[PDB]
């Protein structure tokens, strides 16, 4: 997947989207594109357990500092857990192991937490197999997030601004700081062009996502 | 920031 996208963004910012002398970015508009998953809400508690997170449709799930994933449904019954090998199992909260009760009360500890606290991003948006969280990191700018369809999600801590890239829809979606959205083809903001701050944070995808690439 | 955007 990445592999996909890597040479997508490449295409894009040698094209030198910014500079064109006409800059048409509302050509590139496709709203067939939008994804169906991102990231709503996240709680970065890595140092004790790992990272939490909500997903658009109101599921959750945990990434575990052991690299174990549980998700939660938007049922609030059904888990799926995956071990750090990748094998999955689904589980329910009615009828569970209980070696896992300690994962399941941190994991309604983040839905809590999240349901309690935070903002749910996109909320606006009108969005499939359910994704989990495959890795993520941090700068001082921005985190990073790669779902299991290959889709990448940056949000940058300053502006709340928001990228989401979609390798298979060849897409990235933009949520600016007043927050609207729009979805565009990469290729036809190769031809029509860019403004220069979603240039300058196409430009940032492309270097997190050559670390997300060299994760593996 | 430990968390996403709070309300």
């Amino acid at each position: 997947h990445l592999s996909d996208m890597l040479q997508q963004l490449h295409s894009v910012n040698a094209s030198k989207p910014s500079e064109r002398g006409l800059v048409r970015q509302e050509e590139a508009e496709d709203p067939a594109c939008i994804p169906i998953f991102w990231v709503s809400k996240w709680v970065d508690y890595s140092d004790k357990y790992g990272l939490g997170y909500q997903l658009c449709d109101n599921s959750v799930g945990v990434l575990f500092n052991d690299s174990t994933r549980l998700i939660l449904y938007n049922d609030g019954d059904s888990l799926q857990y995956i071990e750090r090998d990748g094998t999955e199992s689904y589980l329910t909260v009615s009828s569970h192991p209980n070696s896992l009760m300690k994962k399941i009360t941190l994991l309604k500890y983040f839905r809590n937490y999240m349901s309690e606290h935070l903002l749910k991003a996109g909320a606006n948006i009108t969005p499939a197999r359910l994704p989990y969280l495959r890795t993520w990191f941090r700068t001082r700018s921005a985190i990073i997030l790669h779902l299991s369809n290959g889709s990448v999600q940056i949000n940058f801590f300053q502006d709340h601004t928001k990228l989401i890239l979609c390798p298979l829809m060849a897409a990235v979606t933009y949520i600016d700081e007043k927050r609207d959205f729009r979805t565009y083809r990469l290729s036809l903001l190769e031809e029509y062009g860019c403004c220069k701050e979603l240039a300058s944070r196409l430009r940032y995808a492309r270097t997190m996502v050559d670390k997300l690439l060299s994760s593996r | 920031p430990k968390t996403s955007t709070p309300r």
